[PDB]
């Protein structure tokens, strides 16, 4: 019990960065005519956005896999 | 698999961190860029960052791993094995199966927790049956696709 709820935080960890990554491409944060021309302007803000959440994934995904 | 202008747009993104076109990224160009959009990483947190797609040792990005990178994403086996692990964490049944109010409380309750309207947002995403139930296999894979 004790070790297997050891996983709960770095579990929940990685489901959250997972959701935000996958989010940069579809959430209602980004419906907005300020984002469109945001995007349209300058369409490396938003790759970079999502560069940085790929590697906060990744290392959630680490720390996850060093509890078991 | 990638066309040679979305490797072109992949550049535009790495350069604006690399702004003095050296070809790398280090915690200072990464973490200068995350703060001029308000967020706040620590320098461990960067380091941490850097290395888990610095494949030479010098504490670098460089484009063809950053290329990779961007490519992969959460595409891949290792991320769609490890993320079904964390829900089944949370599902002590086994069935493969959380109930929607379970997912929210675990959501806005651990880790970096989330907000009520991102929560909201994500239970939204994936089909709840009858019970209450979500079939987290089946949102791992449209996370992962």
């Amino acid at each position: 019990q004790k070790h297997f709820e050891k996983r709960r935080m770095p579990a929940a960890n990685l489901i959250q960065a997972a959701w935000r990554l996958y989010s940069t491409d579809m959430s209602r944060a980004y419906l907005t005519a300020t984002w469109y021309k945001l995007d349209d302007i300058m369409p490396a803000v938003k790759t970079v956005i999502r560069s940085i959440r790929i590697l906060k994934f990744l290392v959630a995904k680490r720390k996850f896999k060093e509890t078991l | 698999q990638l066309t040679e202008e979305q490797i072109a747009e992949f550049k535009e993104a790495f350069s604006l961190f690399d702004k003095d076109g050296d070809g790398t990224i280090t915690t200072k160009e990464l973490g200068t860029v995350m703060r001029s959009l308000g967020q706040n990483p620590t320098e461990a947190e960067l380091q941490d960052m850097i290395n888990e797609v610095d494949a030479d040792g010098n504490g670098t990005i460089d484009f063809p791993e950053f290329l990779t990178m961007m490519a992969r994403k959460m595409k891949d086996t290792d991320s769609e094995e490890e993320i079904r692990e964390a829900f089944r964490v949370f599902d002590k049944d086994g069935n493969g199966y959380i109930s929607a109010a379970e997912l929210r409380h675990v959501m806005t309750n651990l880790g970096e927790k989330l907000t009520d309207e991102e929560v909201d947002e994500m239970i939204r995403e994936a089909d709840i049956d009858g019970d209450g139930q979500v079939n987290y296999e089946e949102f791992v894979q449209m996370m992962t696709a």
